[PDB]
Parts: C-alpha cells; structure tokens; sequence
C-alpha cells in the first residue's frame, strides 16, 4: 500500500521534462517513448551479484525513483519515492538449440521496445538478462525517454560497475555522491529568460525562407521506417578537413557544419539555411555536470548565412563567431527558441549531430581497468527517432557519416545522391580552402554527363536556311491554294508571293539594304502580311510598330531604331513623327513594279526581326532576331507537331508580340489558310464565337489569360464549332480548371502549352496532353530540336535534377542582343561554358528538371515571393479560385504594408451577388493559413496589358464582432477557459493560434479541464481545434 | 603563468608550445578545454572554459585566471567604515548615557592567570580584530565611524588584589560597575579588561561597547583568546586563525547589496506584513510612557531535565520544526490566553551573518551583526493544537531569507528605492532563543567565574547597560539551557505591569509548552508540511491533494 511516509520529496518539473511530458502525452499515436540498451557481455556474470547491484543503483539515485504526477494538479510535479525496485528478468537458455534461442530473445526484444510506461505508475526502468549458452551472457534495459539522454548511461554503467566489483570482492564502496540536478535548477532560475529569448529573437531575424531537403512524398504519417545510410572520407580527405580547420582556426566541427550549409545552400538555392544542431545543454559554470543525470541535451537552431562573394574561410569564420556568441544560451529550450520565430512549430527539420566520444567504446572503455567476471562485447541502442533525417557525424581516422533516415518520405536515391554531393563539396573545399560559396560544384560526373545528355539528345540536322526562301520553296508548291483572308477578301498564296515580289523589288529600289530595319505601322490586313514578307525580301528587320499603341511610344520606337524607311498603309500616317520616308502599300508605282522574284543575297545569320516590349525598365529594350532562328523553330514546329494544307488557321494575336509573327509564317510555311479577325472583333468574344462559327476555325492560338478567361462562357463554349483540333498558347505558369478540361476533353483537343522567352526565341519547349488527364498547373514541357535548355548557380555551375534555380537557354533559338542600351547583351547574353561556342541567354526565372525529364516552372526570381516560409506557387491559389463555381475571373497579387512587408492579396470577379465572406471560406477549406489571400476586393471586370497579362501595376491596392464577455455558448466550458488563459477576455470560438498561446499553457489548460470539466479528454482533441465547444460531448 | 601553457603542452600532446599559440590551430577543441580546466584545479587556479574559448591564445586567457578561493584580508585594516543597520538603529535610538551600553564577562582560572600572559594575548586579539578598535565621531552633526590602527590604547587595562579584602564579591562587583561606565565611543578604547586576584586564583573582566560584538563575536574571541593563552604559557609565538572578510568590507557591501533587486523583491512581503500589523497593539496595566533601566525586574520559568531531554531531541520529529517552532507556538497561546487578542506581533532577533552577499566569508569577524524581524503571530486558530504548530511552523519558513532585509530596507536603503514601506512596528514584545549557554564554558583552559554577578553577558546582565538608558522594549524574552534545564526569562518594566500580570503570563507560558512537548512526542507518525518538499509555493489543501492522488495512482 502507500503512506505518507515513502515520499522523499517534490519538485516542479524541469523545462526539458515538462517537453518530454507533453509528448509522451500528446503524441501518443506511438508506444516507443523509450530507450532500449541491449548489451553482450562474453565471460561469466554472476546473476545474483549484478540483481543486487542494479537494486543498489536504483536505490542510489532519486531519478530512478522519480515518478511524474500531472493528472489533475495546478502544475506537473516529479514524486520521489525512498525505495522503487525496477523489474529484472531473468532467463536461463543454456540447453536451448541456437535457432530457438535468437529466436526467443529476438522475440522478447522486439515486444519489450513495443510496451509503454505509465507515468504514474510503472517504475521506469526495465531489465532482462539472458544466459546465452555458458559464458555469453545479454542484458537489455530499457528506460522511459523523459528520466535521462542516452549518453547518462555511460556514468551509471560506471557506477553499475563499481557496485558490483564491490559485491563480489567483499570490498567496501568507492562511489563519490550523487551530484544534485537540483542545482542546475538553481541555475536555470539565476539566468535572465527574458535576455536569453532576446538573443534567439535577434538570431532568427531574417529569417524568410524556410530550409527544406527533397522529399519523395508529403508527410502523411508519424510512423516511421527507420534505414541507416553510413559512409566515409577517405584518409586523404578526412586529414585534410582536420587541417582546413586549425588553418581557419575553428574547430572541425565548424567545418563540418559549414560544408552541410554549403549543401542546404546549393539544394534550395538560398544564401541562407537553418538546421537542428544538437548541443550538451550542460553549463561549464556549475560543479559537477560532466557526472549528473538527467535531461540536459538540446537542440538549437544552427544558421548559415553567406554574401555572394563570400569565400569558404570567410563563412566558415562567421559561423565561428556565431557559435561562439551562442553558446551561452544554449540551454534555452526549443519550444522557447520555436516561440521567438515567425515559424513557430515548424523552424527545424532536421539535425546534424557529431559525436566525439560514442557510447560505444566510451561503455566498453572500462575493460583493462577492473578485474570482472566478463568482457562487454558489444552495445546497441534504439531511441525515438523524433526527426525525419538526423545525420550523424563520427570523427575519426575517416569520416564516418550515417544518415539515419525515414524511408518512407526520402528516396534511397534521395539519400545516395545526397551523399555523394557531400562528398563533392568536402573534396572541392579540402582541395583549396579559398575558393567561393558559388563555383563549388555538387556533382558527381555521372550526374554531370546525364546533364549535358540534354543537350545532346533532341540534337537536329536541320537545313537552316534563310527564311523567305523557305515561303517561296512552299508557295511553289501549292501556289493557286488560299494563303491569307480578312474581312470576306483573300489571297491566294501566288498572289502573296507576287505582291511580296513588287513591295521587295520597290524597296530595294528606295534603297533597303538586308542589314536596314523597315517599320511596319499596318492594320491586320492583307497588306500586312505583304508587308511583313515584302520587307523580309528587301531583308530588313520588319520592325512590329503597333499602330494601336499611343503616339508617344511610337515615336520612341520609330526614333530609337532610326529607321530609314517605313510601310503603312495611308489612314495609320497621323501617327509617324520622324524624319522618315513612308511607303503607302497602295501606289500604283508598286503596281505597276515586276511580280518576279529578285535574287536573294541574304545570308543565314542576316538581322531578320525585332520587338520592342513592356518591361520593368522603363527605356523599350528593343530585342532582335535572326533568320537561322525561325529556321529551326519552324522546323521543329512543322515536323514534330502539326499544321496543315486544309488547316483554317487564325492569327489570333495582337502583331506586337512574340506569338503572332511566328503564328503567321506557321501557317504559311505549313502551306495553311490564315484568317484575320477584324481587330475590334478581337475584343469582343461573343463575336469571336460568332467569327468561328461563321470561318470554321480549326486550329487555335490563346494567350494564357485569354485561355483563362474564354471557357467561363460555358453556353459558348457548349455552341463552339467542333472543327478544332491544336490549341496554341504562351505566356507563364497557365491555370487550368477542369471545366476547361472538360472543353478540351469534348473536343479532343490537342493544347500545345509552348513557351518561351521573347528575346532567346518565342518558343524552346513543349506540352500536349491530347487524351491524357491534364495537370492543373501543366509543366512547361521538354526542350525543342538544336536547343540547350539548363538550370544554372550563380557560378554557371549545373545542379541536380529536381532542384530549383534560374534557367538558361542555349542553341540556335538565341537572338543577337539588344538594339540599344547594348551592354544590357552583356548582363544577359553569355557564350556556354557546356556547348564552347554556342551562344547562351540567362533568363531570370526559376525551374526544376522533374522525374519524367520535363522542365517546370517557378516563376522569374525578382518576383520571388518567400512569405512567412513559403515559397508559395500563386497559380494554386488562383487554380481553387477559378474553380469555385461563383467565381469567374480572379487574380492573386503579391502587395505591400505600410512597414513593406509582404502580404498576399485577391481580385475578384463573382458570377452571382453573395457575401464574399462564403468564397474566402472556401479557400479556407481548400488552402493552407499561409496562402489564403490576407484580404480580398471584389470588381466588375480585371484589365489587362496589351499583351494580355494582368495590369498588376495599374490595379489599386485595397484597404480595410466574434468577442463573448457576456454571451457564453455554455456558461462553465467557457468560464474555464477564460479562467485558464488569463491574459484576455476570449470569444465564442476564439483560436488558441490566433493568440499565440504554448505548449505549457496547453498541458496546463487539460489538466484543468480534467478536475474542472471532468472530461476524460485527450489531448489531441485541443491540437485538432481549440474550438470550445467540443468538450459538450465529452462532459455529457 | 607558464602553469597554464604546461598543461596545455600535456592536454594537446604537443611539446616546445609558443607563448603566442591558439587553441584551435593546437588541435584543441571544447573536449580539450573542459580537460584544460579540469587540470588548473590541481594547481588551485579556476579558468572558465567560456573565456579559454573565446580567448584562444595563452596570455588572454591567462588574464582570465582566477585563484580557486578568495584570500581574505591579513593587514591592518583603517579607516572609515559605514553604519550597519543594527548599529544606525543605536544611534538613532539615541539613549541617554549611550557610552555605557556594554557586553562583559567574567573569567576564572583556579591555577592562576598571568598578567603579562594576558596582556599579550589581548595586544594580539585587539590587533587581529579589525572592529574591537572603533571610534564613534559625530562629525558634521551624523554619526561616522573610523576604524583605526595601532594607534596606541588599544584597550584598557587593571590589575587588582582581592585576596586582602573580607568581601571579594562586593569587591569585584563595585569595581566591574566602576569600569562600565568609562566607555568613550570618542576617540578611546571600547575594550576594558581588569584582573582579579582572589585567594583561589585570578579572574578576567572583560567588558567590550555591544557596537562591536555581539554572540557569537564573543564564542570568536574566547576560543580565539584560550588559544592564544595556551600558545604563550606554552612559549611560542601567538599564531591567531586567518582573518575572514572584516566587517569594514562587510559593511561596505551592504551598502551595495541595500539597493539591489534581489532586496527590494522583498518589499511586497515587508509591505503585506506592516500593512496587516499596523494596528496590533499590546495592553498595558499602566500608561507610561517611557521607563529607564533600574525599572527592568525580571521572573525566569524552568523545565525540569526529562521534560527538556524530550524537547531537544524527540518533539521535533512529529512536524520537522526547529526548536524555535516550538517555542514560538507556546508563546502564541500564552499570549492568547492573557491577553485575549487575536494577532500578536513579536520581534525576533537572528544570528544576521547570513549568505547574503555571495562572495562574503564571516563566520571569524567580530562585530554587531545581530539582524530584528517582526513576525506576526495568528492567534485566532489556536483550537487544534495540531494546526497551530504547523501554522506556527511555515510562517517561519514564508519569512524571506531570514529577515535580515528588514532592517536592511527601514535603515540603509535609499528612501525612495523601497516603496511603500511605513516602519512604524515599534518593539512591544521580543524573543530571543539562545541555545547551550556555552559560548563561554567550551575550553577547559579558564570557566565561567562564581563571581560573575551582574556582568553577564545574557540577559541577565544587570550591569551592562546604564540604569539611566531607557527601555526600548516592553516585554523581553529569552530562553537558555543551563544545567540541562531550558529557562524562560521576562524582562519588564515595573512601571508597565505589576508583577503577579507577568506571573501569569509565565505560568501560562509553562503550561501551554508542556502541552506542545507533550504532544509533539506522544503523536506517532510524522506529519510534514509544505515548506518540507521543494514545490516553491506548494499549500497544505494542495499538499494533501497530491497526498489523495498518489494513493489512487498506486
Ligand atoms: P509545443 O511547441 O508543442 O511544445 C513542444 C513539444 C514539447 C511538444 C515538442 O514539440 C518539443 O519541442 N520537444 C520534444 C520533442 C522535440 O521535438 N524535441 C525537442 C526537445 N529537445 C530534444 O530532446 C531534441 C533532440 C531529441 C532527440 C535527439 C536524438 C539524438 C541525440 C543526439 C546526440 O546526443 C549525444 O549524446 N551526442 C551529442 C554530442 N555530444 C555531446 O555530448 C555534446 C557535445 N558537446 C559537449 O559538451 C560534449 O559533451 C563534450 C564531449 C564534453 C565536449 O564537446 P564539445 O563541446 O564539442 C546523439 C545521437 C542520437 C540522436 C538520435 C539519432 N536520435 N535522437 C536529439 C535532439
């Protein structure tokens, strides 16, 4: 029974087991709060002796005997009890055959790690010993998780021993007393809590993005299944980062630290990273530490951080300093160090510990010292595993790492890549201490030439030639078939190819030398496909001057490009404002001029185009092109994919961008009809349908936006012809909804999701999902014949498949430069270090080569948004806005506060009137708390760029009653928790989130409600939802 | 010095170490550092492995080391030393004839006492003690102490033959009387020492100004005296213990410690405490309103041997207390049988050399360290005698260290740092355990005179205070053993009470401390109480919760 009498004594809980406790309370979805120890011991024990000493050892120490009592108290207390005797088992199994004998203790092992300790009532220790045969004797212990680490067991061990060769010699005690975990709590209530949790709050400050490694799956289960990973150094290297380190005068441990940051800075792509270290939160300032038992061991956050030019030596003395700075802080808990984070719970994810002195050969050290009956002849341990990756690290004559990793969530491949890229960052630093954070590369070579395989493969044997020859080579072939129609009039191709002939040789006469550039001011219209093809035969650079644009641009474009010369038709002529002659396409002079062809001098790398843009910079950028580059594209467009003879084909983009002079000579040169549409009609989509209906329109060009936005007219998109069969489209990142999957679906339609950079070329890789389920947010596709698509550092240097950086394009789809402001070619144009003398174009957006070989898309890097951790993908926010069914048309947009820090925003357009609060609860269903929009307006109508891309600039910033003080639901329910939180009055339903409460205040609050309320509730029920309402049916 | 850069050569295996190299390019590492430091204790030296980490390299870290234990002082300490709370309560007291406000014994050695012998031993014993030799100057209308050297008269000495007198104890009485009275505080010796020669032997009067001693101080200089007394009749030269922190230092510090933080968290307990004891007021059988000295008649109460055995050594068990718990909870009832008040407040003095300031070493320092706290006792649930020792008990646990902040926070503290205290708790009663009347009957070198009379350093001092001081307290009560017998002395005016009001009160006293001996020693188990499990803020409905849930966890 219990009296009064057994209890030594009572304390508060320590931090680190106050942590403990809430686990071993809350996540209870396992049993392994447990440590197992499992020892052979070779020679002969003497069982009764060693019974006796682990009794004398739980006598000896008050936290054998501690029990934990928090069932239904103000606080948790530790109970101390005089005596507490620990189960020991003993098993004789001499006469038992060898298979049965590892089969009964594997047996036994693996039910004893399954059985849990009770808190309050099992004594906390285990012991078995098994007689293996006559002189191979096993003992296995196991302990409750919250009485010690792992490592105390090497000075009970000691104290074990040294009981026992007392015991069996006779001899009196040796034993020094038990050192007090009572003055290290004296210790933790000298410090200054509030300055220590102001260091970690000064530490984490810039802390955005949230550090990751690639995971194979998300996370969809606590159940681990544990497999080890364990390599080493060779000797060369392992000597060579003992030196690197006392020549930067840190310790190897730094080094080793510094070379895993390096890895988290080159898988992500941040200068900064952060992961767990783990640290003996054991003060040097108080006596005796090094023999005192308990939980002193920590984890802290570890953070690297770099400048860009920042060499080995230089990070590796700044983290230095950092440690050092840290390091009397150390013993503050990570619940605390979590609480100073605008991350909270989910700061670290993994550890990277160094283990000096492992417990073996620090517990089988004792051999040669004591005259004992036997030999220890191995140790194992297994530990609650609480991470899904700890890298451990053994410095010795090699470096031995061992991952220990969670097979569920990481890829073996995963790992092994993993360990090879450490390998590579240690040889680049061990071989040159100096060289930068950029410029170390991470891959083997296998991975090096499995990269430039891209490059090689998709390889082509195109005839690159000049571009208007390849139209005349087509319009011989078919010359009396219908090349272009506007309005209700048309041309046949001999009829383009004729009036191209006049407008050329009429040109060339005004002087147009191939080199030349030639403004092409022209209504969507017959004369402009003349025009365009006519100045192509004059060879100029047929510059795309959109008569719609405002005067003022005009002007900047006619200026900036002194052009000598232009082609318009008569009525556009109010807008020239230059010193320059005009070509009216319409003087007789033109028709009274040859219809034969001239002879061509161009040559293949002649300037063949320009464009002149919206941009970020103010000064039109004024790209340009050349005549092998549509060579290529074409090909590949009209080999690979198709357009065809009987195709009635719209160019069905404005003439200012990329799209729409390649859309045009797709037609051509696959010999198709082109129909223009009357450019106001271009604005009106029901009269587009009308138009499609009226032309029979079988092969489709959409901006992105436009595919966005046309299939929302659901009753049009029912009564749209069935003659389609290719959907063009371009521009980044397109959403689609399964209701434009269904449209697509009734018509088979095969939607050629192209894209590219306008000033590389207009397209460089491709999707198609013909019959096959379409991704939401479609990839951006395979690099195209003869071009070199890359993912490129900062040093130029190539990364692993499925990681992150800024793409870069290479081949024959690369143009010249820029016109003007010419060194803007050097700050984007290089020559590839992986195809030495093929030009190269660095893009700013960012992408990732995935597990199938495509190419995906992340958007450009100035536009990184990085919120509170979150690289977040906007395209899913707007993807479960455009399928709610209220919504039409909806636009998410990275704003601003007052202070500048970044918030998430929405613009929408509803199909019905409803309170907007219904659509922003059901993104709160279908999202995540960091990426539902911050704050919503709802509009008519959302404008656009020219170019059809939202006008982010010129849309406005928006602007701009649940409290319960005397309106409870269930007058005691919340009473209680008002009474426990203390700090406010609380609402009907207020989230214990939302005001930033803690763990402690948590296990407090149950322990409360189990008094109080009398519910016999779990603790997980408050970690679902604090809603208070769900303990009605628990008291009920 | 060069000690440290040895053991670096021996923890980092290296040999012809440079007097300039860093740890870390040593092939050093924090499991070296803790090995490093784990070596300079060998040696007494203390280096922080946080500043051999920082500090990578010889001679920084070496600016760094510390000696493992604090030397304490062995020169002739001078000059000015600031008043301590205990002596600023003297002064601003400010008794009439305050020069005579003494301490004294009277020593006695059957073989005789020789005067060269202890005019040696007191040339050393004055010397070493750096406060014996004070000076009291009133300058610029305060009082400042000087402590001064060896400025000559260190003390005052007399030698006189009894032996020819019919009447040696009037004798010694009328001349120890005549000594009391020449105390200057004023530039002249606070110590007095006249020799007695009797037809049995010499005796030894000490008498020393209570500014400068107190109990224990007095247990210092006996021990300290008889060995000095041994070493000389032996022959050798006087060699005194090492010299603790000397009270200059110790005063300096509580200047400093006075105004801290770790203090005036104090004073929300000092405030609940004055702010609840304003007004508890004793009764009196006269309204007068100040008595001197000659008034104070005393009445002493005694237990017998087997009723005391019983106190010291088995009563204690059956809730933990100290022996003052007792002692205390007798007085309770006492009073709340003769006055029928239902809260009482008594002050209680402490030893005072508490750990307050941490580096401070005192246990050999003579001085006044004597610390007043008042305790408010309950009264009013004096029913279950059970109860009221274990309410008796945490009230002195609940006291902040123990007390000694009070005096500290009402006479040093800076008068706008401390709040809302209100220091209007004057002394009514007061209470004072002293343990075995021993501090002088320890060594067999010399005892305690017969003739000691009215110089008593206890309570029973008549002579020791001028008779024309006034009585600054009303009630005085002192407890000691002697011959095994604990006796119970009230001192009071009998101007303020007649003496059979105090005889009962004493009788009320004895029986009401028979029933807690008693008691306490019949109850069979053992009942501890909160203050006894190291819960900080544990409460007995709390305590017998956890009591209640372990038995239904079990
Ligand atoms: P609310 O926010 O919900 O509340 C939060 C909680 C409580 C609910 C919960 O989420 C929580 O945060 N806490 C509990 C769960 C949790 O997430 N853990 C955080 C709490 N702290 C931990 O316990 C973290 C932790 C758990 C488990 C491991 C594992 C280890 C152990 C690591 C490693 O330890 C060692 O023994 N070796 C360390 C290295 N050697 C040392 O001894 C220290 C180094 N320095 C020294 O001082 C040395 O002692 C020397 C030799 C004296 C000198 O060296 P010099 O200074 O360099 C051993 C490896 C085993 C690990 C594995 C694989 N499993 N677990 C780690 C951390």
């Amino acid at each position: 029974v219990f009296s009064k009498e057994q209890v030594q004594d009572m304390y508060a809980l320590t931090p680190m087991q106050e942590g403990m406790l809430f686990h071993a309370l809350l996540d209870q979805e396992h049993n392994s709060h447990l440590v197992q120890m499992s020892i052979s011991l070779q020679g002969d024990l003497d069982v009764g002796l060693f019974t006796d000493s682990l009794h004398v050892l739980v006598e000896r120490y008050d936290v054998f005997r501690t029990l934990f009592l928090y069932e239904k108290l103000k606080q948790p207390l530790q109970v101390v009890l005089k005596q507490r005797p620990i189960p020991i088992e003993f098993y004789d199994l001499s006469a038992c055959d060898e298979s049965e004998k590892q089969l009964r203790y594997t047996q036994y092992k693996r039910a004893d790690q399954e059985r849990t300790f009770h808190l309050a009532k099992d004594p906390l220790m285990r012991v078995a010993l098994f007689q293996m045969s006559q002189h191979d004797y096993q003992v296995i212990w196991s302990f409750h998780h919250i009485l010690m680490d792992g490592w105390c067991f090497s000075i009970i061990f000691d104290d074990l021993l040294a009981i026992y060769l007392s015991l069996q010699n006779k001899t009196a005690l040796s034993l020094e007393p038990v050192q007090p975990y009572s003055r290290f709590i004296n210790w933790l209530e000298k410090q200054n809590k509030q300055a220590a949790l102001n260091y970690w709050s000064d530490y984490l400050e810039a802390y955005e993005q949230k550090t990751t490694l690639p995971k194979k799956e998300a996370a969809f289960a606590k159940a681990f299944q544990p497999t080890q990973y364990r390599f080493s150094l060779n000797r060369t290297l392992t000597k060579q980062l003992g030196t690197i380190a006392s020549q930067n005068q840190v310790t190897l441990s730094t080094v080793i630290q510094t070379i895993w940051g390096v890895l988290l800075q080159k898988y992500n792509a941040a200068h900064d990273v952060l992961f767990g270290s783990v640290v003996s939160g054991r003060p040097t300032d108080i006596v005796g530490i090094d023999k005192m038992v308990g939980l002193f061991i920590n984890t802290i956050p570890f953070r690297v951080q770099a400048k860009a030019g920042q060499t080995f030596s230089e990070l590796l003395q700044a983290v230095h300093k950092r440690t050092l700075q840290s390091q009397p802080y150390e013993h503050v808990p990570l619940y605390d160090i979590q609480t100073q984070s605008v991350l909270k719970q989910e700061l670290i994810d993994h550890l990277l510990v160094i283990e000096n002195y492992p417990l073996v050969e620090a517990l089988q050290k004792k051999a040669l010292n004591q005259q004992i009956g036997f030999t220890i002849t191995a140790v194992e341990m297994f530990e609650p595993t609480n991470y899904d990756l700890t890298v451990m690290v053994m410095p010795k004559e090699e470096l031995a790492f061992r991952f220990d990793y969670n097979a569920a969530l990481f890829d073996e491949q995963v790992v092994q890549k993993l360990a090879g890229h450490l390998q590579q960052i240690a040889d680049c630093v061990a071989n040159n201490s100096g060289v930068e954070l950029c410029q170390i590369p991470l891959l083997t070579e296998a991975e090096t030439s499995q990269l430039l395989a891209k490059r090689t493969e998709t390889a082509a044997d195109y005839p690159a030639a000049t571009m208007h020859e390849l139209f005349s080579r087509q319009a011989e072939k078919t010359p009396e078939q219908v090349a272009v129609v506007f309005a209700d009039q048309h041309l046949t191709y001999r009829e383009l190819d004729e009036k191209s002939n006049q407008l050329a040789r009429f040109l060339r006469k005004k002087g147009i030398g191939t080199g030349s550039l030639v403004g092409t001011l022209l209504d969507r219209s017959l004369d402009m496909i003349v025009g365009i093809l006519g100045v192509l035969k004059a060879g100029g650079a047929f510059v795309p001057i959109d008569p719609e644009l405002p005067a003022e641009r005009i002007a900047y474009m006619l200026t900036h490009s002194r052009v000598p010369l232009v082609v318009t038709q008569n009525h556009l002529r109010a807008k020239v404002t230059t010193p320059t002659e005009t070509i009216d396409i319409n003087t007789a002079v033109i028709g009274e001029e040859s219809r034969a062809p001239i002879e061509s001098l161009n040559q293949p790398h002649d300037l063949f185009y320009i464009i002149y843009t919206s941009g970020t910079t103010g000064q039109p950028k004024g790209v340009m092109l050349e005549h092998r580059n549509m060579a290529n594209l074409m090909h590949f467009t009209f080999d690979q994919t198709n357009i065809a003879f009987h195709e009635k084909v719209l160019q069905y983009t404005t003439c200012s961008f990329d799209v729409c002079y390649q859309e045009i000579f797709s037609t051509l040169l696959s010999g198709g009809q082109l129909y223009l549409i009357t450019n106001e009609l271009r604005r009106h989509v029901e009269k587009l349908f009308a138009f499609i209906q009226e032309k029979q329109i079988s092969i489709l060009s959409l901006p992105v936006s436009f595919l966005k936005f046309i299939f929302n007219e659901q009753d049009y998109a029912q009564s749209f012809p069935r003659c389609v069969k290719h959907i063009i489209t371009a521009g980044e990142q397109l959403v689609v909804t399964h209701e434009l999957q269904k449209y697509l679906r009734q018509h088979r339609v095969f939607l050629h999701n192209h894209y590219g950079p306008s000033e590389t070329h207009v397209v460089t890789t491709c999707t198609m999902d013909p019959g096959q389920a379409i991704p939401e947010l479609p990839p951006i596709g395979k690099p195209i014949s003869n071009t070199g698509i890359y993912i490129l550092d900062e040093g130029l240097q190539l990364k692993p498949e499925g990681i992150v950086g800024e793409l870069y394009i290479s081949g024959a789809n690369v143009g010249r430069g820029y016109l003007h402001q010419p060194e803007l070619t050097a700050e984007k144009f290089l020559d590839n270090p992986y195809q030495p003398g093929e030009r190269m174009y660095r893009t700013g957006d960012l992408a990732r080569w995935l597990p199938d070989g495509q190419l995906e898309f992340l958007g450009r890097i100035d536009h990184q948004v990085k919120i509170r951790g979150h690289r977040i993908e906007l395209g899913e926010i707007e993807s479960r806005l455009l399928n709610h069914p209220a919504i039409k048309e909806a636009v998410v947009i990275d704003r601003a506060d007052e202070t500048g820090g970044k918030f998430l925003c929405a613009y929408v357009v509803l199909q019905k009137a409803l309170s907007d609060e219904e659509m922003r609860a059901y993104l709160a269903q279908a999202l995540p708390e960091y990426m539902i929009p911050s704050f919503f307006v709802t509009l008519e109508r959302i404008p656009v760029t020219p170019n059809g891309k939202t006008d982010r600039r010129a849309l406005p910033k928006p602007e701009g009653d649940y409290v319960a003080p005397t309106t409870e639901l269930e007058q005691k329910l919340v009473a209680i928790w008002e009474q426990i939180l203390g700090v406010s009055p609380i609402g009907i339903q207020d989230h214990f989130f939302t005001l930033g409460g803690h763990s402690l205040k948590a296990i407090q609050l149950i322990s409360r409600i189990q008094k109080e309320c009398q519910a016999d509730v779990p603790l997980r029920v408050l970690f679902e939802q604090p809603t208070i309402q769900a303990l009605a049916a628990y008291v009920e | 010095e060069s000690i440290l850069v040895s053991i670096w050569q021996n923890v980092l295996g290296i040999e012809k170490i440079g007097i300039r190299d860093n740890f870390y390019s040593l092939g050093g590492d924090s499991i070296q550092a803790i090995q490093v430091v784990a070596r300079l204790h060998s040696y007494q030296l203390k280096l922080e492995t946080k500043d051999l980490l920082n500090y990578p390299t010889i001679e920084q870290v070496a600016l760094f080391v510390k000696s493992t234990t604090r030397k304490s002082d062995q020169g002739i300490i001078a000059g000015n030393v600031p008043l301590t709370p205990i002596q600023k309560w003297f002064f601003g007291k400010n008794f009439t004839n305050t020069g005579h406000w003494n301490q004294s014994s009277v020593l006695y050695r059957p073989e005789g006492f020789d005067p060269k012998v202890i005019q040696s031993v007191m040339d050393k014993i004055i010397e070493h003690h750096d406060a014996l030799r004070m000076v009291y100057q009133h300058e610029n209308g305060n009082v400042v102490q000087h402590n001064r050297g060896l400025g000559g008269q260190l003390y005052d000495f007399f030698s006189y033959n009894l032996t020819a007198q019919p009447d040696v104890q009037q004798a010694i009485e009328a001349e120890t009387q005549r000594l009391h009275s020449s105390m200057n505080l004023q530039e002249g010796p606070l110590v007095k020492v006249a020799l007695f020669q009797t037809l049995h032997g010499d005796h030894l009067f000490l008498a020393i100004h209570h500014l400068v001693v107190d109990g224990i101080s007095w247990r210092i200089l006996f021990e300290d005296l008889a060995t000095g007394y041994a070493q000389a009749l032996a022959g050798q030269a006087i060699s005194l213990p090492e010299k603790t922190d000397s009270f200059q230092s110790w005063s300096q510090w509580l200047q400093e410690y006075a105004n801290e933080a770790d203090l005036l968290s104090e004073i929300p307990y000092w405030e609940s405490l004055e702010s609840q004891a304003k007004n508890v007021s004793l009764p009196k059988d006269y309204e007068v309103t100040d008595c001197k000295q000659k008034s104070v008649r005393n009445m002493r109460i005694r237990l017998h041997p087997e009723e005391t055995e019983q106190l010291l050594k088995h009563a204690n068990q059956a809730y933990q207390t100290e022996i003052n718990d007792l002692l205390l909870a007798a007085l309770g009832l006492a009073f709340a049988e003769w006055s029928k008040l239902a809260q009482i407040v008594i002050h209680l003095e402490g030893h005072g050399r508490e750990d307050i300031i941490e580096q401070a070493n005192v246990a050999r320092t003579v001085g006044w360290f004597t610390s007043q706290y008042p305790v408010l006792l309950d009264l009013k649930q004096t029913a279950p005698l059970s109860d009221y020792i274990k309410l008796t008990k945490e009230n002195m646990r609940k006291i902040p260290r123990k007390g000694i902040g009070y005096d500290i926070l009402k006479h040093v503290t800076l008068p706008e740092n401390r709040g809302s205290l209100s220091f209007r708790v004057q002394p009514e009663v007061t209470f004072n355990y002293l343990g075995q009347f021993d501090a002088d009957m320890r060594t067999e070198l010399f005892t305690r005179s017969p003739y000691s009379g009215g110089n008593t350093l206890g309570a029973d001092g008549k002579n020791n205070l001028s008779p024309e001081s006034e009585v600054y307290t009303a009630l005085n009560i002192t407890g000691l053993i002697e011959g095994g017998e604990l006796v119970l002395t009230f001192s009071y005016s009998s101007e303020q009470y007649r003496e059979e009001s105090i005889q009962q009160l004493s009788q009320s006293y004895q029986k009401h401390l028979l029933a807690i001996i008693a008691h306490c020693t019949e109850k069979k188990e053992v009942e501890r109480t909160p203050s006894d499990f190291s819960v900080k803020g544990l409460q007995m409905e709390e305590m017998d919760d956890i009591f209640e849930l372990l038995a239904n966890r079990l």
